[PDB]
């Protein structure tokens, strides 16, 4: 698991993981607080 | 693209449709392929413009994704 | 990859489809095998395909193929 | 008020839009049966539509003659939650991203194989830099003061 | 295979068809011709200018003659709001009986006139088909004058020298004062003498003009200084144009706004405008020094303008010799000024219609705006292209540099990377966010929840409208307020006319704007910035870059530098023009789409259709293009045809030319040379055709020629299809 | 550079107070786009003198009730400018002309890039011999007192503006100037 | 976590006078108190963070020069810790109590979320 972790450190895998996480928290914010046109405050 | 356009228009105009109980055949477009598919203006108007009505009027309906993909594919 | 794709198609037919309703009314129910999650207002994509079902109408003809195979249950 | 607009809480066309959307959703709801998941989904749609319209009404939002919320982005703090606060939020987040990217580029740029560490990210160092971007406004106005933010004449120029 | 490119021996020795193609495309590049001097260059340019002005005057004379002969000008005078102007008659042997019947107007098939010449000539005081004939005769005489002058100034004793051509001060004094001021003075004279009484029913022709006083007091107030007398008793609010009912006696007034009947600017307003412009330009034409010891030497003015702290380098010291010795710098400046000027014409002739009954001529309004905006884009791209040409072939770094320090122009090549980077940043910023908001509106509306749209009220632009007096946005700012010093100052001069016109829903003066206007203006800004980015990058990088640090040694237009160094496709400055032409066409298309849709909704009355559907792309596609294309495509159907049949044919023709351009742009050479070789073998190896052989070896079009041909097809198809669409849609929708 | 300039005292340690390093941005990238320290110091002196004068001009007329005879009796600085602009236009015009002449004679435009014949707030202007003959340290101390009083007046005027805009921003203000 | 656990136990017991400070439940007190008191705590904690670490606040900036014992702010006014013999025991006790308080702070917060009344 020394080269597998290095493989997971490559640009495509890291970008895919980061974009999946990013889309995930964006989608979940929009699920829990939907239809947010202005700042909540 | 020309092949699938020919298939779509010919089928809609001269095969597909409904049959009345007495045996009268009414097609989706109404047989306009025979007389209006012989000019480029006919293809532009009676096929592209005419059958693109459902795509452009799909907003707000369950087919709105098709309009969005229409616009995105144009883009 | 092809086998995984086919397995996904059959799984969607089994779980997220109105295949049982379409079997009893092939001429009046539109085949649907993909339901859309209710996020950002995208749930409008779940169409009135019939058979007490909401989802995207399927144009791949899997329902007809499954019926021709004799598959009568999900 | 501003630009001839009126608050959406007193906009008749806004309420007409809400009523029409609710009526369409209820008409769709009529064609399903009992407490079946389709009816539950349509009822949730109706509830969310009502909640969204109510929130937009009670949000200091100005509606035009079409009954849609218009954004007042001239800079006034009265409508500051429409553009100004999201503007600050995005500026913070994007400055964070740019700062951590620049810091990672400059950090692995002083190693033996700078190009290797760009396709194969040093995840420990990347995590170290990324969580340090919360001070990007302060770090930027501490590196610009020291002259470490801008190159001067080692930058390359074309022939003319 | 010889003697055609007389100006180029290198081309005349080409054994292929490329010689003929390049002979056409290099005929006007006089600086590159064989056995070339500067004196011959300026003399040939001078004669070509004379021939060009003759061509322009002949074209105007032809328009006048064809309106006089085959038009319905006289009938249109008596009923300008119902009679449709006729451009010229049609005689085409290919017409069927149906086409003849549909195009039949009065006595012969004819084309409606969309140039607005009827309204323009009616406004300036033409009431007879014999007045137009006189104008055509006079213009042909003027064309003969200009052709004679062009021939004369190539004769040995009448060919001007370089000193005369480069005499900047004399030419500026004369151009400004004489041309602008005196032509404005003569136009004011005509306006008053002929146009003012003709709008009041009094005919002032070439017979009773020495005896018909333009004003009852007759030049007495002018010499006496009682200039207010020319403004007393203006035309009333019940004046019928071309008739004495409700008319006045004033000739120079401030009224502001429009005529209550013709919905156009007051003739007395325009006469006063031209008189003021004439006085100002005649005064300004005495600035520069000539043979009488007073005036300015512009070399000294340019050299003395260096900021003392020092931020522009050494200033403008080397600019005088730079501009004087370069014809591409001057051409670029002139083209930029002309582009801005014609953009101004387009933007003002719709908001402030100057000709009688032109506001109600919707097809001609749309045609005029589209024509002038396209000409504006062309002129701007030409200005930038000639700036790039100046950089390539006329710029001298030594002249623009004094002791290491660089002047104001040479410093533009030092921070060229900064300029290009910031243009790129602005373009990316605007594109990203305009497209993001548009697609957000698309998705949100498509999902059936239009309330979640992002609609930004254009408060900055509405602020300007309120400043000019529009009481629609409740700003109460400068002229929307009756107590502000801006309003009290002109409350007695031109506000009552101006306010009555700006605060009117039927005008195009300061059209009401909303979020759709905001988004489309940002799209326009993105288009302008991207076209400017391409053109400025090509101009600054014309002399070299990192990929080609000797690009100046290869000229303005060359195909490439080869596949080496990673590939150098489209690396020349000409290729930057070629790429920016697409962006200019796209930007002008956006501008004209916005204008035409806004005015179609305004004229039809459904301005709510634009205000709601213009915020998302599908709104545009469905409600402008798809909606208004219905009358055009039904110009001929399997059932019949209309007078709009020619417009549908032009629509399809434009699409075809556009796609042929796509041919010439996507498919490159090399693929067409081998095919041509196969065709050559086939011709050479076939009997009964071996008897016929080519003199020029058939070869594929060159890379640059192919780019030009594809661009020409793209542009011609673009222009033709949009002209057909706009005209046919306006005609078929608004009656 | 700030170590050898008047302006820092015991209130901020012994070092020149400059959290944002604004005094050292002039030497940074660019020929000149950010002000030199000389321009910043001249802005110090000008703003401080103006703030002291404005504090006197909001306190004396508004509170003490002292008014020039033929001038509006408006104890409010948010309306006094316009009221005098209408009531005595000639006086305001002459004040503006005097201000313009004074500033044009004492132009500080070469201070932006650093340099010039004048010093920071030199202005001559010593009628009543307060610095006739003094030690250099005494003159520096007087300059420091002037700068600190100018900063205090800046703060007081900003507090006035803040309380007028956001009520309750300065708590003791209305209890320390009981009249408007 | 230790300070926050003590805050829970005191808040449900003692509380402050006033309508705002009248919620025995910490989770509901976070909402009833409003944003103004919380933002002041946020800004004060930020001021503390800045002054205690003396500018170097990030993972790459802190410990860049070394000479910084982890967790050593020098805070010891009462003088507990002069004897080095008990210093190690005090450090271990602080670490163990901190870990236990992290677990307990999570426990209390989630108890308030699933029940809603209080901790008791
Ligand atoms: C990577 C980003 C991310 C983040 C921060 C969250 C965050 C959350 N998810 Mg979650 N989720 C994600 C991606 C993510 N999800 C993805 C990619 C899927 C699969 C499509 C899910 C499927 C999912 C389900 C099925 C549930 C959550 C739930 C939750 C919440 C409690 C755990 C929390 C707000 C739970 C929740 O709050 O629902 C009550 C829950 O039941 N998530
Ligand atoms: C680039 C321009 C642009 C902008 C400014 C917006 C802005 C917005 N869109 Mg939008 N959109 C865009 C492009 C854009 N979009 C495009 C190109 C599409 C097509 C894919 C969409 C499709 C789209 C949909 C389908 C929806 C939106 C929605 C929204 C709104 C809610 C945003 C949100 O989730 O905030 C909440 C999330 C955040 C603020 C994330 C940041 C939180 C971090 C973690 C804070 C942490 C630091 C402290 C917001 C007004 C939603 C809405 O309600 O509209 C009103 C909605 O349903 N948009
Ligand atoms: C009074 C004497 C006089 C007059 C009338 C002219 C007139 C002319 N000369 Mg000329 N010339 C003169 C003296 C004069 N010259 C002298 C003394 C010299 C020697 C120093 C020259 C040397 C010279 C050369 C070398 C050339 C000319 C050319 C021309 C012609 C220009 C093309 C044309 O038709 O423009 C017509 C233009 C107008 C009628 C007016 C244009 C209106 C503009 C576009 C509107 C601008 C309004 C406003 C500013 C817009 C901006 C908005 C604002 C808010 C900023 C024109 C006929 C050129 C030509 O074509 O030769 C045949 C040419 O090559 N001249
Ligand atoms: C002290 C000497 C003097 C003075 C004060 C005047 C004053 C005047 N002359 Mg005058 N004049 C003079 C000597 C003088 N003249 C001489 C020596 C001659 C030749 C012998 C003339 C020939 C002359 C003529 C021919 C006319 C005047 C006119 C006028 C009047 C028109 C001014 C005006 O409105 O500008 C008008 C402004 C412009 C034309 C452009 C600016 C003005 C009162 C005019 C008039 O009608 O007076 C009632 C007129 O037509 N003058
Ligand atoms: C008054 C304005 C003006 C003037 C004097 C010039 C003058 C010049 N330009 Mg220039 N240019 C202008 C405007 C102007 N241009 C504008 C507005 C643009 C932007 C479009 C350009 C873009 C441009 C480029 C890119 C280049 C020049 C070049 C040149 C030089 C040689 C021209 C040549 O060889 O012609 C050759 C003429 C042709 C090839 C004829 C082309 C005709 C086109 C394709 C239209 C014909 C089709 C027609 C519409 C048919 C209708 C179809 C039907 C079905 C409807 C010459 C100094 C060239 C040079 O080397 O400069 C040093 C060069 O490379 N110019
Ligand atoms: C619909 C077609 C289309 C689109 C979207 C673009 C988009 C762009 N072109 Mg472009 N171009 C096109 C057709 C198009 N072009 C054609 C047909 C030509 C003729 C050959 C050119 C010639 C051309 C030149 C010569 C230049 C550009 C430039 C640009 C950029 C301008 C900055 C901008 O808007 O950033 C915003 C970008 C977008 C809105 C599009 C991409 C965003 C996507 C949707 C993100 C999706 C993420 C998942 C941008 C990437 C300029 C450039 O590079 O500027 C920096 C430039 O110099 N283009
Ligand atoms: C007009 C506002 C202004 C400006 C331009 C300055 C400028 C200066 N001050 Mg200063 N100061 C001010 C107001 C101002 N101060 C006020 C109101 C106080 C009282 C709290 C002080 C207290 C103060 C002390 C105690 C010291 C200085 C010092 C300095 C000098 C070095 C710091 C620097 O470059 O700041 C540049 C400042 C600006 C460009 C102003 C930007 C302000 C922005 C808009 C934010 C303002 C709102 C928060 C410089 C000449 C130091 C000095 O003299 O060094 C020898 C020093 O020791 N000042
Ligand atoms: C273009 C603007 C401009 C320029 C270049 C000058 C230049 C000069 N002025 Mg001056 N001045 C101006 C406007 C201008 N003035 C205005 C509007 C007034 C008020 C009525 C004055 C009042 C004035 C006085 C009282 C004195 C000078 C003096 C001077 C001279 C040297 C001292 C100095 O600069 O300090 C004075 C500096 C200023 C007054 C600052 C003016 C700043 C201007 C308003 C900013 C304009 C820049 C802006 C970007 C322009 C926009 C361009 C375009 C968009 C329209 C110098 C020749 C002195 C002199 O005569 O020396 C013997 C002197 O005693 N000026
Ligand atoms: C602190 C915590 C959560 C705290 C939440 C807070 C403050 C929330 C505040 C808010 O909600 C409110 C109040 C209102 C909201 O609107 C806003 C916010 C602000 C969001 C969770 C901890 C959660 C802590 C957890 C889950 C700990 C799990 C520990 C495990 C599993 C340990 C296992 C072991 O210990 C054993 C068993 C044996 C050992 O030998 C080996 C190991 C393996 C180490
Ligand atoms: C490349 C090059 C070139 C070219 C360039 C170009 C082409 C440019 C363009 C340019 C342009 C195209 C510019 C534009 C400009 C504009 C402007 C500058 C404007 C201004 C305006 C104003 C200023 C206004 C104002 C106002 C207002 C706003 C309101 C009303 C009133 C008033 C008037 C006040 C050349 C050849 C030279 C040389 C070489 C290089
Ligand atoms: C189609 C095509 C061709 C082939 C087209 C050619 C060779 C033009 C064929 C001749 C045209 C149709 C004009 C024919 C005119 C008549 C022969 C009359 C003669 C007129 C001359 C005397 C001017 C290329 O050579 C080429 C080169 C580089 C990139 C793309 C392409 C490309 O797309």
């Amino acid at each position: 698991m020394k080269d597998f972790l290095k493989y997971l450190s490559t640009a495509p895998v890291l970008l895919t993981a980061w974009l999946t996480f990013t889309a995930g928290f964006v989608i979940e914010i929009n699920r829990f607080y939907p239809d947010a046109l202005t700042f909540p405050f | 693209s020309i092949v699938i356009f020919h298939f779509s228009w010919k089928m809609q105009s001269d095969v597909w449709g409904t049959v009345s109980p007495t045996g009268a055949v009414s097609h989706i477009t109404g047989g306009n392929f025979a007389q209006s598919s012989i000019t480029i203006n006919g293809w532009l108007r009676d096929f592209l413009w005419s059958q693109a009505a459902q795509v452009v009027q799909s907003y707000g309906s369950s087919l709105s994704a098709y309009g969005l993909i229409f616009l995105g594919a144009h883009f | 990859v092809i086998f995984l794709w086919l397995s996904g198609m059959h799984f969607h037919g089994a779980y997220f489809s109105n295949y049982s309703a379409w079997l009893t009314n092939p001429t009046s129910t539109k085949p649907s095998a993909q339901i859309v999650w209710p996020i950002v207002g995208q749930e409008v994509l779940n169409a009135d395909v019939g058979g007490n079902f909401q989802g995207i109408q399927i144009t791949s003809g899997f329902f007809q193929l499954w019926r021709a195979e004799g598959i009568t249950s999900e | 008020d501003i630009g001839g607009l009126n608050p959406c809480k007193d906009s008749e066309v806004f309420q007409k839009r809400l009523a029409k959307t609710v009526k369409k959703l209820e008409n769709r709801l009529k064609k399903y049966e009992e407490g079946t998941p389709p009816q539950i989904a349509i009822q949730q749609q109706i509830t969310q539509t009502k909640q969204r319209f109510t929130r937009y009404a009670d949000s200091n939002l100005l509606c035009g003659n079409d009954g849609l919320p218009h954004l007042i982005t001239d800079g006034r703090w009265s409508h500051g939650s429409e553009f100004l606060l999201p503007s600050i939020l995005f500026l913070y987040i994007s400055g964070w991203i740019g700062w951590v990217g620049r810091k990672y580029i400059r950090t692995v740029g002083q190693t033996s194989n700078p190009t290797e560490k760009e396709i194969i990210i040093d995840v420990p160092l990347a995590i170290s830099i990324m969580t340090s971007g919360f001070l990007w406004p302060f770090a930027a106005w501490q590196e610009f003061l020291s002259g470490d933010l801008i190159a001067s004449d080692e930058t390359i120029t074309t022939s003319p | 295979v010889y003697k055609f490119p007389k100006f180029s021996k290198a081309l005349a020795e080409d054994p292929s068809t490329r010689r003929i193609w390049y002979g056409i495309a290099t005929a006007h590049d006089f600086e590159s011709h064989d056995a070339m001097t500067e004196s011959k260059l300026y003399q040939k340019i001078f004669a070509s200018h004379f021939g060009h002005i003759a061509i322009i005057f002949l074209w105007t004379a032809g328009n006048l003659f064809h309106v006089a002969w085959q038009g319905n000008f006289e009938a249109w005078i008596l009923n300008p709001l119902k009679v449709r102007p006729i451009a010229h008659a049609i005689w085409d042997p290919h017409f069927g009986q149906a086409a003849y019947k549909a195009f039949l107007k009065t006595s012969s098939p004819a084309n409606l006139a969309l140039s607005g010449v009827y309204e323009w000539w009616y406004t300036i005081g033409m009431r007879t088909n014999n007045d137009l004939y006189q104008g055509s005769f006079f213009l042909i005489l003027l064309s003969s004058l200009l052709l004679f002058a062009g021939w004369l100034h190539l004769q040995p004793s009448f060919r001007p020298s370089l000193d005369w051509f480069k005499a900047n001060e004399y030419r500026l004094n004369h151009h400004l004062s004489g041309l602008f001021g005196v032509s404005s003075l003569a136009w004011t004279g005509h306006l008053v003498h002929v146009a003012i009484p003709e709008s009041r029913g009094i005919h002032v022709g070439w017979d009773n003009f020495l005896t018909v006083l333009p004003h009852p007091e007759g030049l007495t107030p002018f010499f006496s200084g009682n200039w207010k007398a020319y403004a007393q008793n203006p035309d009333t609010a019940s004046h019928i144009f071309g008739s004495g009912e409700g008319s006045g006696t004033a000739i120079l007034t401030f009224l502001g706004g429009f005529h209550p009947q013709t919905k156009s600017l007051w003739l007395t307003d325009m006469a006063h405008h031209h008189l003021a412009i004439a006085v100002l330009f005649i005064v300004a034409g005495h600035m520069y020094r000539t043979n009488w010891l007073i005036g300015h030497q512009m070399k000294l003015i340019l050299e003395a303008h260096r900021p003392p702290g020092g931020r522009l380098g050494i200033g403008h010291i080397g600019l005088y010799e730079t501009i004087t010795n370069s014809l591409h710098f001057q051409l670029g400046l002139a083209l930029a000024a002309l582009g801005v000027a014609t953009s101004l014409t387009a933007q003002h002739m719709y908001a402030l219609p100057p000709y009688a009954f032109l506001a109600s001529n919707f097809p001609t309004q749309a045609a005029l705006y589209t024509h002038h905006q396209y000409i504006a884009g062309f002129l701007m791209v030409g200005a930038f292209a000639h700036g790039a040409i100046f950089f390539v072939r006329d710029y001298d770094p030594a002249v623009n540099t004094r002791n290491g320090e660089k002047n104001v122009l040479a410093r533009m090549l030092e921070h060229k990377e900064a300029i290009i980077s910031h243009l790129s940043w602005v373009s990316l910023f605007l594109g990203f966010h305009t497209l993001g908001i548009y697609v957000h509106n698309d998705v949100v509306v498509a999902f059936g929840q239009p309330e979640k749209q992002i609609l930004v009220e254009p408060l900055f632009a509405e602020w300007i409208q309120a400043a000019s007096g529009k009481t629609l946005y409740n700003f109460d700012l400068l002229l929307a307020s009756s107590n502000s010093p801006a309003s009290v100052a002109s409350s007695q001069l031109w506000l009552p006319g101006w306010l009555s016109a700006i605060n009117d829903g039927k005008n195009s003066l300061f059209l009401p704007i909303g979020p759709g206007d905001f988004l489309v203006h940002h799209a326009i800004a993105l288009g302008l910035h991207t076209t400017t980015l391409i053109l400025v990058k090509g101009a600054l990088d014309a002399r070299g870059s990192k990929l080609m640090p000797d690009k100046k040694d290869f000229g303005y237009s060359f195909p490439c530098d080869g596949p080496g160094r990673g590939g150098t496709c489209d690396i020349s400055a000409w290729d930057a023009f070629y790429l920016a032409m697409f962006w200019m066409l796209n930007t002008i298309g956006w501008v004209t789409f916005y204008w035409h849709w806004k005015h179609l909704t305004l004229w039809q009355g459904n301005q709510v259709q634009f205000n709601e559907s213009s915020n998302y792309i599908m709104g545009w596609l469905r409600d402008y293009l798809w909606l208004n294309s219905s009358p055009l495509i039904n110009g001929y159907n399997p059932f019949g045809m209309n007078s709009l049949s020619v417009w549908a044919w032009m629509f399809l023709f434009g699409h075809l030319v556009w796609a042929t351009g796509f041919m010439f742009l996507i498919s490159w050479r090399g693929y067409w040379q081998e095919l041509i070789e196969t065709i050559v073998w086939a011709h050479e190896r076939t009997p009964l055709a071996n008897l016929v052989r080519w003199k020029d070896k058939p070869v594929a079009l060159s890379i640059v020629q192919a780019r030009l041909v594809g661009l020409a097809h793209f542009t011609i198809g673009y222009v033709l299809t949009y002209a057909a669409f706009v005209i046919a849609s306006t005609i078929g929708k608004l009656g | 550079g700030l170590e050898n300039q008047v302006g820092f005292d015991i209130e901020t340690g012994g070092k020149p107070w400059d959290p944002f390093g604004f005094a050292g941005v002039s030497e940074r990238n660019g020929l000149g786009i950010l002000p030199h320290i000389k321009w910043l110091q001249e802005s110090e002196i000008k703003h401080g003198r103006t703030a002291m004068l404005a504090f006197l001009g909001v306190i004396v007329p508004g509170s003490l009730g002292i008014y020039v005879p033929t001038y509006p009796q408006e104890p409010d600085f948010t309306k006094a400018f316009s009221a005098a602009l209408q009531s005595n236009p000639l006086g305001m015009a002459q004040i503006a002309l005097a201000v313009a002449i004074i500033e044009g004679h004492y132009y500080a435009g070469d201070f932006w890039t650093g340099g010039g014949d004048r010093q920071v707030g030199a202005f001559g202007f010593d009628p009543l011999g307060f610095s006739k003959g003094k030690s250099e340290a005494a003159i520096k101390s007087m300059q420091l007192k002037e700068i600190k009083n100018g900063r205090l007046a800046m703060i007081a005027m900003a507090a006035f503006a803040s309380e007028k805009f956001i009520p309750g921003s300065v708590p003791l203000l209305h209890s320390a100037f009981p009249t408007l | 976590a230790m300070l926050a656990f003590l805050g829970f136990i005191v808040q449900e017991f003692i509380r402050l006078p006033g309508d705002l400070y009248s919620e025995p439940n910490g989770v509901k007190a976070f909402f009833q108190v409003g944003p103004q008191p919380l933002l002041q705590i946020f800004l004060f904690c930020g001021f503390l963070e800045f002054n205690m670490h003396k500018g170097k606040l990030t993972q790459v900036d802190m410990f860049e020069d070394g000479k910084r014992e982890p967790g050593n702010f020098g805070f010891d006014p009462l003088g507990f810790g002069k004897d080095p013999a008990k210093r190690e025991r005090y450090a271990l006790a602080e670490l163990k109590n901190g870990r236990l308080a992290m677990i307990a702070i999570g426990g209390l917060v989630h108890h308030a979320l699933v029940t809603g009344h209080a901790t008791f």
